[PDB]
């Protein structure tokens, strides 16, 4: 999970 | 006739966990499914059972609160006579010590541990005591059952297989983590029903709570609220394979979303984890790098009606156990029916994102949330695309009736209003209009940084963050940010360009404005008054410059290039004066031609006509  | 007396009951542990599909959890104690027949025989020490002298009484009992109109406790004869839908007992098979029963409960009967008991009565004569302990489970073979689901393949997929995939990675690189749920594992139900019974809804009203658990929307409602930790503990808190060694733990990002799926498999509700992915100078992603965008994003679906909502919204519902949520029917997510339970503006949000440019009204689709919505095949090892369920294809009626039952017309544009200078500090405002009957509250990004020529951006030179922008119905705003020269002289380039750039975020909806605008710092002007022909220029910074100079040339007024200096420096605001003669060559117009050069502001121009 990565922030956009 | 002399009274009863029970050696042992058994609890056909092997009949009942084969027929009820609770094999695995029936080694120990019985556990079983609503709304279908199980089965206990008595051995009596002694005598055996005559219906027509023994009158045998059940009672069960669920919580630490019971009662009938709850629905938290029963009590039902043996006899013949049994009732559909209600608890009843009745012999199937009488042998010569032993007497072989078969037990109903409801198909909406509160899931949990229960306590069987029995009273014998011979008329004149009675005594009541303890048989033993069952558990009862959603179940999805039940016809009657909220959580039925009609399909074998399907109950074998989403209640009794106990490894998954997950898919993780990106929208063009799903990567499918393999997962170990073990619903069935030892201990499991057990921590299940611990979880249960210290939800908030359970400290607060053990007794209702323990009734609402015949509802399959409150006890997935609740299994959402709990997987996450918010100061009550909760069983996550914000690598490993599966949800056992965490539960267990515990009783002692996709993470939220497999345990939600182990214990909701375990408790007997149908249940799918589902992936959703996003992807992406721009201020949105600037803004990015308490709800963010990621990715990807992992939740549940389970299966179920909603006799609590309208008809026609029974079938899967969203669960969002990510940092209560749901559960939501995923039709009124793909309709825009947001209006309905529970909580479905959030889960439309994490599919849906409407991203509008004003570079002066055009779709920026450089943000793009909701593809390849993902889930595992029934009973295959691939992956099944499910984004047809959330959402119309784009660019559909169906999409754009749908986009409107949600959204039930707001602009931005940068405006200056007076000149800008070269030198000088100025407003710029981002000014905002509501031509719409809502109330909006947004958050707003507003900032500005050098630009070169040719579109390379320099450093920020101002910045104005609004957490919460009122905007009132029919109604504008224009929101000022100062620009400094204290702050744009130092990092200025060539251009003399400022790029102004703003963000408005409505984030129920999930909607995104973004006007942009350059803006051109003049520099002075160069004022020509012939009287001969004078020259001045005013200082437009707040600074003096030093090594002022002049130089004026115009064929047909003079045959020579006139560069004067200026030996003193000129002041802030204030002027600088040159004078030189001139002797018109011809007749006709004429064009004099004037360069300003300084330290600080260089290469100013101007020129005047005559004749």
């Amino acid at each position: 999970a990565q922030p956009l | 006739a002399e009274e009863l007396v029970l050696e042992r009951c058994d609890l056909e542990l092997e009949t009942n966990g084969r027929d009820h599909h609770t094999a695995d959890l029936c080694r120990e104690k019985l556990v079983v499914r609503r709304g279908q027949p199980f089965w206990l025989t008595l051995h009596f020490e002694g005598r055996n059972y005559e219906a027509s002298v023994d009158s045998l009484t059940f009672s069960v009992v669920t919580g630490p609160a019971p009662s009938q109109e709850a629905g938290t406790k029963a009590r039902f004869p043996l006899r013949d006579a049994v009732e559909e839908g209600d608890w009843t007992a009745t012999v199937v098979d009488q042998q010569d010590c032993t007497l072989s029963l078969q037990l109903t409960t409801p198909a909406n009967a509160p899931i949990g541990l229960y306590r069987l008991s029995l009273e014998a009565s011979t008329g004149y004569q009675g005594s009541s005591f303890v048989l033993g302990h069952f558990i009862l489970l959603f179940n999805a073979w039940c016809p009657a059952d909220a959580v039925y689901l009609d399909s074998e393949e399907e109950r074998q997929e989403y209640v009794l297989t106990q490894q998954g995939f997950i898919y993780q990675g990106s929208a063009k690189f799903i990567k499918n983590i393999p997962w170990n749920f073990g619903q069935f594992e030892d201990g499991i139900l057990d921590i299940c029903l611990i979880l249960l019974d210290v939800n908030p809804k359970f400290l607060k009203n053990a007794g209702r709570d323990c009734s609402r658990r015949s509802s399959p929307v409150y006890v997935g409602r609740v299994v959402s609220g709990m997987v996450n930790c918010n100061d009550d503990q909760g069983v996550l808190l914000g690598s490993w394979i599966g949800s056992v060694d965490i539960l267990r733990r515990w009783k002692n990002c996709w993470v939220f979303a497999a345990v939600a799926c182990t214990v909701l498999r375990c408790l007997g509700i149908p249940t799918r984890v589902v992936t959703n992915y996003n992807s992406a100078s721009n201020l949105l992603i600037e803004y990015f790098r308490s709800e963010m965008i990621w990715n990807f994003h992992c939740w549940v679906e389970s299966w179920m009606t909603r006799p609590d909502l309208q008809p026609g919204y029974e079938g899967w519902q969203a669960l969002d156990p990510t940092p209560c949520c749901g559960p939501v029917p995923v039709r009124a997510i793909k309709e825009g029916d947001l209006s309905t339970k529970y909580d479905a503006p959030f889960v439309f949000a994490e599919v849906n994102a409407d991203v509008v440019d004003w570079i002066q009204k055009s779709i920026n689709r450089s943000l793009i949330v909701g593809l390849k919505i993902s889930t595992k095949s029934v009973g295959r090892d691939e992956r099944e695309d499910i984004t047809h369920t959330y959402k119309y294809p784009e660019g559909s009626s169906e999409e754009r009736e749908a986009f409107t039952r949600a959204n039930h017309g707001m602009a931005m544009r940068i405006r200056v209003g007076q000149s800008m200078n070269m030198g000088s500090d100025f407003d710029v405002f981002a000014h905002i209009t509501n031509n719409t009957a809502e109330e909006y509250v947004c958050r707003l990004l507003l900032c500005a940084r050098t630009v070169s020529y040719n579109g390379i951006l320099g450093p920020e030179c101002g910045t104005k963050y609004l957490l919460n922008l009122n905007l009132e119905p029919f109604s504008e705003k224009s929101v000022p940010l100062c620009i400094l020269y204290e702050k744009y002289r130092d990092c200025l380039t060539e251009s003399n360009l400022i790029k102004v750039r703003a963000l408005l975020v409505e984030p129920v909806i999930n909607s995104y404005l973004l006007a942009e605008r350059d803006l051109y710092l003049e520099n002075p002007e160069i004022k020509i008054r012939i009287l001969v022909a004078e020259v001045s220029l005013q200082n437009p910074l707040p600074v003096a410059l030093e090594g002022c100079t002049f130089t004026v040339e115009g064929a047909g007024l003079t045959e020579e290039q006139k560069t004067v200096e200026i030996p003193d420096p000129v002041e802030a605001g204030e002027e600088v004066k040159v004078r030189m003669d001139l002797l018109p060559l011809h007749m006709g117009l004429h064009k004099l031609v004037v360069n300003f050069e300084s330290d600080k502001l260089k290469a100013v121009k101007g020129f005047r006509n005559v004749i």
